[PDB]
RNA sequence: GCGCGACCCCAGGUCAGGCGGGACUACCGCUGAGUUUAAGCAUAUAAAUAAGCGGAGGAGAAGAAACUUACAAGGAUUCCCCUAGUAACGGCGAGCGAACCGGGAGCAGCCCAGCUUGAGAAUCGGGCGGCUGUGCCGUCCGAAUUGUAGUCUGGAGAGGCG
RNA sequence: CGCCCCACGAGGCGCCGUCAACGAGUCGGGUUGUUUGGGAAUGCAGCCCAAAUCGGGCGGUAGACUCCGUCCAAGGCUAAA
RNA sequence: UCCCGUGAACCAUCGAGUCUUUGAACGCAAGUUGCGCCCGAGGCCAUCCGGCCGAGGGCACGCCUGCCUGGGCGUCACGC
């Protein structure tokens, strides 16, 4: 799954950027993800971090969009497409993404 | 005798071919001790018929007795199934698939998708 | 009441009545006669025992008992005993004399099995 | 001695069974390397010690 | 077992029971509880007998009618999360507490809250015959919230 | 909702309600032997809470166990060593009376599984608890979804181990920072791991 | 001269069941030394070890912060690397000694008790019978109102609305 | 790949403002022994003291006050590494 | 006859079987094959349509759920 550009802590790696643990519950609400449904499609969740700046939740949320333009779902069924599903026809094209698919 | 002949046999018969071979065997183990020779050899011949024909009654029996107890009652300590006692004390399937409301909805609902990237 | 002790008080109580018994298959007979009466033992000096006091020395399963074996000696051979006496020898095995009331002849029975 | 429980009887029967040297042909088996019975007891040397 | 079950009544004897645990022993007089439980009587809670029909009969009226003519069935209410429930919202008309309540800490405070909330109360004397209105073994407090029309005045 | 109610009641330990109701319930207790079966819970809405339920194969125990220290088991009182490992009668037990009360019921009742214990009646000499203990045989219990965990194999003799609420407080698991640290995963699985003289292969 | 209901507790070769013991690599808990080092030795060290007494699994233990940090802060558990032979501790003597940060391996969260069916125990078990047989169904007995089930677990949640 | 089609019940999303219950001889304190790198005391344990709900625990020096950051114990389960 | 096959083998392998006395070891013991109690297939004679020899099988301890038989003015109601 996928994961948060968070700072380090303490000054001596305040300023260096790394992965993080889940998006924190404002910005999985303000992405338009559902709390219960993130580690269903593939993002994770984190409960305890908290936002304190909007650069930081505007980052983040870029992350979210950006994975949400680029992730296809296949149906819970054959015939039946649901909401949040994808086309046959770009189910057709999707591999096995290796590695990191976004460098921080 | 062989075994093909022994379980297309009937139960009486069956009987009297035991008592027969252990009193072949009761005069084999007498000429023993007196006499010898090539007599002194039928003796595991009638040893291993004996077993296969008790074998052979053992086999007959308890598979009749499974056909009878196995009408899905009770079952005696020697029928059922040995396997070990850990794996007869585990939890049957439809009790290691036990699960809560709130997780069975949890999953009834917001299962794990199938998903890959590049669209 | 009567006594001053308290005496614990009489309650009922059932036989075993099981929903399944233990143990389904009859059990077999395991000392049968042909385990329990071995071979009778040959040597000259029991050789002496068979035509001077009139009785055949078996060579017994260990786990004999005096009982046992004048039935055993009954429903083989067909005979009785009137009495049987036994040891166990040094070597292990258990040895039986047993006394045919005078009836039967030894030597008749030691020709029908074949010692002599 | 003269009062012996069976128990010890019984063991001594065996420990009368497990002295013979070993049987003459046992040495001609194929690929054989027992040679002579090296667990032999004797009554005034080695005391079973029971 | 005897032995010490009676030197517990004789120490609870002895010893100074504090005024919380002492509003018991002190319980309905005879006549009015005998005249209070022939009315708990009639409105005895449903029979397992009588609860199998009630759930059968209804099948036809929901299969071909396919609509509901119940009125409502009214019975005492018991059970002591339940019944401190309906006090506490105050839909209790009578409360009966049995005094006998082992641990006694299930009962030592419904006579007070009863009594800040203005409901009216009583101890009855006998756990196992409250159990009885309701077909328990036990039941440790009743309560009534509604009477039948034909019965206030002598409600 | 009488669990409250019930909840402070018990919460006020020097009233005189709960003075009088347990001393009594003290002398009843001190009269009756060690380890005894009751068919109830004493503190119903306490067992509630830490998983007791009102249904079959769940079974109380009152467990009396002893007050005070552990004065060290030697022949006399005489102890070989240096003047530092010397002394008696004032050394402290390292597991609580609480798991101590659950231990001894371990011991007692083999077949059924320990799941939790409350303090219920003390006095100068003993502290009684009540041990909750799980049949996990029973067809009530295997079919429960929320407690069949106690009967997969791993749960044999938790008291016995050290793996109940009382156990936990004991062996230093209740904490998370520092100050717990060393405690996790287990006080010598930690001095292992910090004793390993790591070799690695292109040292 | 009674029939009773409950409570506690009996004895049952009662129906059906669960427990003890064994092996030691590794794992969990208690207990617990000293030779040695200190050029003596008495705290210290040896060592929160060896021995002793118990408990399991194939791994066990731990685990979703009553946590660290003072940062622009991070975000469950576990192990490797560095932190670090460092802060600390110590007849501040011999000696002893971790952690946060960071880099990696792997990543997963969950469920109860409570106020909340009261027009209605909706829950569970055992016997018996039927079948589609790890279960499901029909009926009887029983447990349970000193509360089984259901909703909820703080990230919430209960409601009303869409 | 085929037949069976998922709802008025549950969930999500949004609006609301009224509710909004969270674990007791438990935490915490003293003292004692052990343990620790943990130092006016790191854990644990005994004994005695003994809770709270504009409240409780921490911020590595004991203390009173003002502010700040932080989390919500005393019940339970949980693969991989 | 085990030979152009119900088929050798100190063969491989494992599902059908047997598994003496013991042992946590369980009737009570134990330098004891010591000493008990209960059921019982079968058969004899009839002191009855009962008793004797039985082959086999049982009898531990603590416990869990249920049932049967009980005890206690422990709490009660209803009564003589
Ligand atoms: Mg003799
Ligand atoms: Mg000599
Ligand atoms: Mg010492
Ligand atoms: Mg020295
Ligand atoms: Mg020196
Ligand atoms: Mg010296
Ligand atoms: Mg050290
Ligand atoms: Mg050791
Ligand atoms: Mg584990
Ligand atoms: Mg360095
Ligand atoms: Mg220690
Ligand atoms: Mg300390
Ligand atoms: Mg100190
Ligand atoms: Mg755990």
């Amino acid at each position: 799954p996928l994961r948060p550009i968070v700072q380090c802590q303490t000054r001596k790696y305040n300023m260096k950027a790394r992965a993080g643990r889940g998006f924190t519950l404002e910005e999985l609400k303000s992405a338009g993800i559902p709390k219960k449904l993130a580690p269903t499609i593939g993002i994770s969740v984190d409960h305890r971090r908290k936002n304190r700046s909007l650069e930081g939740m505007q980052s983040n949320i870029q992350r979210l969009k950006t994975y949400k333009a680029k992730l296809v779902i296949f149906p819970r069924r054959a015939r039946k497409v649901k909401a949040g599903d994808s086309t046959p026809e770009e189910l057709a094209n999707a591999t096995q993404v290796q590695g990191d698919y976004m460098p921080i | 005798v062989k075994a093909g002949e022994l379980w297309n046999k009937s139960k009486d018969d069956l009987t009297k071919q035991l008592a027969e071979l252990k009193t072949e065997l009761g005069q084999l183990r007498i000429q023993k001790v007196a006499s010898s020779g090539s007599k002194l050899n039928r003796i595991h011949d009638i040893r291993k018929s004996i077993a296969r024909v008790l074998t052979v009654i053992n086999a007959k029996q308890r598979a009749q007795l499974r056909l009878f107890y196995k009408n899905k009652k009770y079952a005696p300590l020697d029928l059922r199934a040995k396997q070990t006692r850990a794996i007869r004390r585990r939890l049957s399937p439809d009790e290691k698939s036990r699960v809560l409301e709130k997780t069975k909805k949890r999953t009834v609902h917001f299962p794990q998708r199938k998903f890959a990237i590049k669209a | 009441r009567t006594s001053v002790t308290f005496h614990r008080p009489k309650t009922l109580s059932k036989a075993r009545d099981p929903k399944y018994p233990r143990i389904s298959t009859p059990g077999r007979n395991k000392l049968d006669q042909y385990q329990i009466l071995k071979y009778p033992l040959t040597t000259e000096s029991a050789m002496k025992k068979i035509e001077d006091n009139n009785t055949l020395v078996f060579i017994v399963d260990l786990k004999a008992d005096k009982k046992k074996i004048k039935a055993a000696v009954k429903k083989m051979y067909d005979i009785q005993a009137k009495k049987v006496n036994t040891l166990i020898r040094p070597d292990g095995k258990k040895k039986a004399y047993v006394k045919l009331t005078p009836d039967y002849d030894a030597l008749d029975v030691a020709n029908k099995i074949g010692i002599i | 001695p003269s009062h012996k429980t069976f128990r010890i009887k019984q063991k001594l029967a065996k420990k009368q069974r497990q002295n013979r040297p070993i049987p003459y042909w046992i040495r001609m088996r194929t690929d054989n390397t027992i040679r002579y019975n090296a667990k032999r007891r004797h009554w005034r040397r080695t005391k079973l010690g029971f | 077992v005897v032995r010490i079950q009676r030197q517990r009544r004789i120490l609870k004897q002895r010893l100074k029971v504090p005024p919380a645990l002492h509003q018991f022993t002190r319980t309905l007089d005879k006549n009015l509880a005998t005249n209070l439980f022939k009315m708990l009587l009639k409105y005895r809670p449903e029979d397992k007998a009588a609860k199998k029909e009630r759930l059968l009969k209804r099948a036809q009226a929901e299969a071909e009618g396919k609509t509901v003519e119940a009125k409502k069935p009214i019975v005492v209410k018991y059970g002591l999360n339940h019944v401190t429930y309906l006090i506490e919202q105050s839909k209790a008309q009578l409360v009966v507490i049995a005094h006998d309540v082992d641990p006694i800490e299930l009962v030592v405070w419904l006579p007070a809250l009863c009594r800040k909330m203005e409901v009216p109360y009583c101890i009855v004397k006998g756990k196992s015959r409250l159990g009885s209105i309701v077909h328990k073994k036990t039941a440790s407090v009743l309560c009534l919230t509604t009477v039948k029309n034909e019965d206030k005045l002598e409600f | 909702g009488a669990y409250k109610f019930v909840s402070e009641l018990w919460r006020r330990k020097q009233s005189d309600v709960m003075r009088f109701v347990q001393r009594v319930r003290c002398w009843e207790y001190r009269q009756q032997p060690a380890i005894v079966r009751i068919t109830r819970p004493t503190r119903p809405d306490r067992a509630r809470r830490l998983g007791f339920k009102a249904k079959q194969g769940y079974v109380v125990y009152r467990i009396r166990v002893r007050r005070g220290g552990r004065k060290r088991p030697v022949p006399k009182g005489i102890v070989y060593g240096k003047p530092k490992h010397q002394g008696i009668t004032q050394l402290k037990f390292q597991r609580n009376k609480r798991s101590v009360a659950e231990e001894r019921a371990g011991r007692r009742l083999g077949g059924l599984r320990v799941l939790n214990s409350y303090w219920v009646n003390e006095d100068s000499t003993y502290k009684y608890f009540e041990v909750i203990l799980v049949d996990v045989a029973h067809s009530a219990v295997r079919n429960d979804p929320r407690i069949n965990w106690l009967c997969k194999p791993v749960h044999k003799h938790r008291e016995l181990r050290g793996l109940t609420s009382a156990g936990k407080k004991f062996r230093g698991l209740r904490g998370k920072g520092h100050r717990h640290h060393k405690n996790r995963p287990s006080r010598r699985a930690t001095w292992k791991r910090n004793q390993t003289v790591s070799l690695r292969r292109y040292r």
